[PDB]
């Protein structure tokens, strides 16, 4: 089902985004890093322009958070729960939020933030799930070398479904 | 007076929490004996 | 007599299902070689 | 008219996502001792 049902989307090319916060468990540098590459995972196969702002409102805010976090999705220590997305929208709509008790890392160890925020940015671009194990958008996250990583191609079928 | 027609349908739902994270590796076997 | 104006705009869809559980890590590699 | 029926229920919404692949193994003990 790899496209939102029904499906909200951005009406617009050119998105921005805000690190609202930074998690202590990496360097700043590496969770721009991370961010960065995975908004660039998606604008590699779609007319979207992805761009970090320092103050104001933006369509996307990236946040880091534990337990209750001011919306009906209350993280819950460490396990069970490391993020969750909104879909397109105003106000939270598009907001990818993260869990603190996990341990956020660059690399195969702890917790990827970049393999992680693909899937949740994927969810504030408006991506349903795949059913296939390949996919990024499946509901199982495997780890992958992120140095050669590449969307499936059930992926690509669902951002190309819902731009250009 | 005559009834008026059904609303648009709701919003969609909000995404879905992320699951449980996956348990630590295996320890690794124990090293290579000591040399002569 | 004039029909109605429509209702509201739908309740907002439940949210989406929790993720199931994670792969564990991958084992741990070969410890150093032993004391001489 | 009547102001309608408060329209069909939204969409329920798309799953989480196994959290993360689990840890790296802890790198193994050293060997046993080498030969008297
Ligand atoms: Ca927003
Ligand atoms: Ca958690
Ligand atoms: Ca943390
Ligand atoms: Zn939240
Ligand atoms: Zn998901």
């Amino acid at each position: 089902f790899r496209e939102m049902p029904g499906g909200p989307v951005w009406r617009k090319h050119y998105i921005t985004y805000r690190i609202n916060n930074y998690t202590p468990d990496m360097n700043r540098e590496d969770v721009d890093y991370a961010i960065r590459k995975a908004f660039q995972v998606w604008s590699n196969v779609t007319p979207l322009k992805f761009s970090k702002i320092n103050t104001g409102m933006a369509d996307i805010l990236v946040v880091f958070a534990r337990g209750a976090h001011g919306d009906f999705h209350a993280f819950d220590g460490k396990g069970g729960i490391l993020a969750h997305a909104f879909g397109p929208g105003s106000g939270i709509g598009g907001d990818a939020h993260f869990d603190e008790d996990e341990f956020w890392t660059t690399h195969s160890g702890g917790t990827n933030l970049f393999l992680t925020a693909v899937h949740e940015i994927g969810h504030s671009l408006g991506l349903g799930h795949s059913s296939d194990p390949k996919a990024v958008m499946f509901p199982t996250y495997k780890y992958v070398d992120i140095n050669t990583f590449r969307l499936s191609a059930d992926d690509i079928r669902g951002i190309q479904s819902l731009y250009g | 007076g005559p009834p008026g027609p059904p609303g648009p349908p709701g919003p969609p739902g909000p995404p879905g929490v992320v699951g449980e994270q996956g348990e630590q590796g295996p320890p690794g076997p124990p090293g290579p004996p000591g040399p002569p």
